[PDB]
């Protein structure tokens, strides 16, 4: 493990990797209680144990707290300049876009108040659409609330165009569908799961809520915590619990009846699982409380995988594409910490 | 299923799983429980407890803030519940117990004394006494009459008799009892500790005549006037007389109950008929055999039933109503007979649900409302809704088994 302290004043609530644009993959945003910081992880010489560091580039100010932070494909680098695209969320409740050029600000869209959510605001995600021509159309932002809504908010040539969707319960985590920008899946707290296609009722929706094998019991309050797509043409969808409990769905054949595999972390999952981005059987979910993490394999080939035990909270971690690396975000720092296994 | 269950924990609301005024009296509950109308309009509820040796009383309209009263016995009765009686005579409750040891004891327990914020009692509130040998002769059935007078059962198929002179004391009146004669017989013996025909069920009609319900389900009836055997009746040679297997019934239980002039009689034939006659001067005159509906081999115990006037059903034509509830392990099941008419011919059976909405919808994984996530948000799920007594009981029921919660989101422990 090498590990790279934040700024003394610096409390971060969030961490994620570029993966979601090739160009930036390197490229790592901590969002703050005074904006987002990026990092770039280079290969040194090293010793070839961790043969990956991490090289503090800058850090863009926005004055106010960072709870949720999502690259955007749009992200380019240039000689050096790097063109960024961030959808966030901030203290007073809005949906943001920060189009960026280094640590300056050239841009901002700015959704809240009342055409903006009517509540806080759990989970935000983008994906750049493009038409059949293949200029950039439109870049979309999903996100889901408090206020039982879901907001899609797509920014076109013509200008934003603003949808609102009810949910029977408050949005707990939304992501698009990989390979296919057309579907996207939406959570609710109550453990619905839906799959939407908003180019378009909403196409289906499954539920871990009564799924739960409870050969254990789940408990009493088991309140969703995060769901996923897998693989790279989003062939699967993911589900975990608070309680640790988790779930496994494909999406191809032939005709289906029930979950397609089920089981249950060590421990509870306040943040959710991050799947890997190279294995989908494999995914990581944090202790978050006493600084545990645990890997997990759906297929059973895992016999409880705790790679990482820090002696501290974790406030948020996520995967480097490369799938050996992992970026972890305590309550006072970033650790890069590489399981030989999977190089 | 016309019915459906509504469970009533009476301490729910509260934190405390303990009344904080419960008071114990001495004397020098988890087996029986009932309740019971006072002339205050208020239910009283009490329990005899596994040994039979504390009973219990609290009032079921104000569990928490009223007095419940353990009352706490020197012995266990002689034959628990069954050789115990409670009756309000006059502003007091009475309550007579004959204990293992032969002692017949009385409680008084002022109506007062039963809502009154007190923690003391003053008088006589109990007397001991001895008015039969029951080292001999063992009872093993106590059965109200009236405030002087109630009768004894003999576990060797004799009757006592036990009237009250002045306000204490008791004396035995002997019944004439030439059954015994049987024993002339070559099958049967004095000595054996089979062919017995004790009382296992008994009700008072019209304050004079006692009807009894044997092992072998015969109906005998005791005019109180004369002390005598007036009527014989062998239940069970009217039905298809199988010679396989009657079970003489091997224990004290609920096998009859008259409302009117009516009177059902619970016989075992797979556990299954209610016969139903008419009492008429005195005469008892055969109805009709009704069986029951009960599967899964029929191993369903009689736990109460209570015959009484009809209900408001999803059929007009009715006639009367029985109450039934049989047991099997702690599962129950309550069912009501529809009698449509005079004639006890024509019925119906009306089910209903044994597990209430919470229940099912917790065991069947249909409850969409409670909130998911964390494993403390499970304890206040779990500990909203079963209570404090019960979660207080679980949490002691774990440690005793040496299981204890590792850390804040031991997951491992909230699914035991």
């Amino acid at each position: 493990s090498n590990q790279y302290q934040l700024p003394l004043n610096v409390r971060p609530y969030t961490t994620t990797w570029c993966s979601q644009s090739p160009s930036c993959s390197n490229l790592l945003a901590i969002g703050h209680d005074t904006g987002i910081t990026i990092y770039c992880a280079s290969e040194e010489q090293t010793p070839g144990s961790t043969g990956l560091t991490l090289q503090e580039l800058f850090t863009i100010q926005t004055g106010l707290p960072t709870l949720h932070l999502s690259f955007s494909s749009s992200c380019s680098y240039s000689e050096p300049v790097y063109s960024l695209f961030l959808a966030c969320v901030c203290q007073d409740n809005t949906v943001r876009l920060i189009i960026t050029k280094n640590e300056t600000i050239i841009t901002q869209h700015v959704l809240g108040g009342k055409s903006g959510h009517h509540n806080f605001v759990n989970d935000i995600d983008i994906a750049d659409v493009y038409s059949a021509d293949n200029r950039l159309a439109e870049q979309v932002i999903a996100s889901v609330g408090d206020d039982c809504t879901l907001i899609i908010w797509r920014l076109t040539d013509e200008g934003p165009i603003l949808a609102g969707y009810p949910l029977s319960s408050p949005g707990i985590s939304v992501q698009f569908r990989p390979s296919n920008p057309n579907q996207l899946i939406v959570g609710e707290r109550n453990g619905n799961i839906r799959i939407f296609d908003w180019t378009l009722p909403w196409l289906l929706t499954l539920n871990t809520l009564p799924l739960v094998n409870t050969c254990h019991s789940s408990g009493i309050a088991s309140s969703l915590a995060n769901v996923r797509w897998i693989g790279s043409d989003g062939s699967g969808i993911l589900a975990m619990c608070k309680s640790g409990a988790w779930l496994r769905w494909n999406l191809f054949g032939p005709k289906n009846l029930l979950p397609n595999v089920q089981g249950i972390s060590l421990f509870p999952s306040l943040l959710g699982a991050c799947p890997h981005p190279r294995y989908m059987d494999y995914f990581a979910t944090a202790h978050s409380q006493h600084g545990l993490i645990q890997l997990i394999n759906t297929y059973e080939k895992d016999s409880n995988s705790i790679p990482i035990q820090l002696g501290m909270p974790i406030v948020d971690f996520c995967w480097h594409q490369d799938g050996s690396h992992l970026a972890i975000a305590t309550e006072g720092s970033v650790l890069l910490t590489r399981l030989m296994g999977f190089t | 299923a016309c019915l459906s269950r509504i469970d009533a924990n009476l301490l729910q609301y509260y934190e405390k799983p303990e009344p904080n005024n419960t008071v114990d009296l001495y004397v020098s509950g988890s087996e029986y429980s009932n309740c019971l109308l006072l002339s205050n309009s208020e239910y009283i509820c009490y329990h005899f407890s596994s040994r039979s040796t504390l009973l219990t009383f609290y009032p079921l309209s104000d569990a928490y803030h009223g007095k419940t009263i353990n009352i706490h016995l020197p012995n266990a009765s002689m034959n628990q519940r069954y050789t115990l009686t409670i009756q309000e005579v006059e502003q007091q409750l009475l309550v007579n117990v004959i204990l293992k040891d032969g002692s017949f004891l009385t409680l008084q327990l002022p109506l007062s004394f039963l809502f009154s914020s007190a923690n003391t009692l003053n008088g006589e509130w109990f007397h001991l006494q001895n008015p039969y040998d029951f080292t001999v002769r063992v009872p093993h059935f106590l059965f109200y009459v009236s405030p002087q007078f109630s009768v004894v059962f003999l576990e060797d198929g004799g009757l006592l008799g036990l009237k009250k002179v002045d306000g204490v004391h008791y004396e035995p009146l002997l019944f004439n009892d030439n059954s015994y004669l049987k024993s002339l017989t070559r099958f049967f013996s004095r000595s054996s500790k089979s062919d017995y025909d004790s009382v296992i069920s008994c009700k008072l009609f019209h304050e004079r005549y006692l009807i009894v319900l044997t092992q072998n389900c015969h109906l005998k009836i005791w005019d109180l006037t004369s002390f005598t055997l007036i009527q014989d009746y062998d239940m069970v040679s009217q039905s298809d007389s199988d010679p396989s297997h009657f079970r003489k019934v091997e224990a004290v239980g609920e096998y009859l109950s008259l409302y009117n002039n009516t009177l059902v009689t619970l016989l075992p034939l797979e556990n299954g008929l209610f016969q139903m006659g008419t009492l008429l001067v005195l005469t008892y005159t055969f109805q009709n055999n009704i069986p029951t509906n009960l599967s899964a081999s029929a191993i369903w115990s009689i736990v109460d039933l209570v015959l009484t006037r009809p209900l408001e059903l999803n059929v007009e034509a009715s006639y009367l109503n029985l109450i039934v509830l049989w047991k099997s392990g702690t599962a129950s099941k309550l069912q009501i007979l529809n009698v449509n008419d005079e004639s006890f011919k024509n019925y119906e059976w009306i089910e209903s649900v044994n597990k209430s909405l919470v229940d099912l919808q917790s065991e069947h994984d249909l409850d969409i409302v409670t909130k998911t996530g964390d494993v403390e948000r499970g304890f206040c799920n779990l500990k909203s809704r079963y209570g404090t007594q019960i979660f207080e009981r679980a949490q002691q029921i774990l440690s005793e088994n040496k299981i204890i919660m590792a850390h804040n989101e031991d997951e491992e422990y909230l699914a035991n």
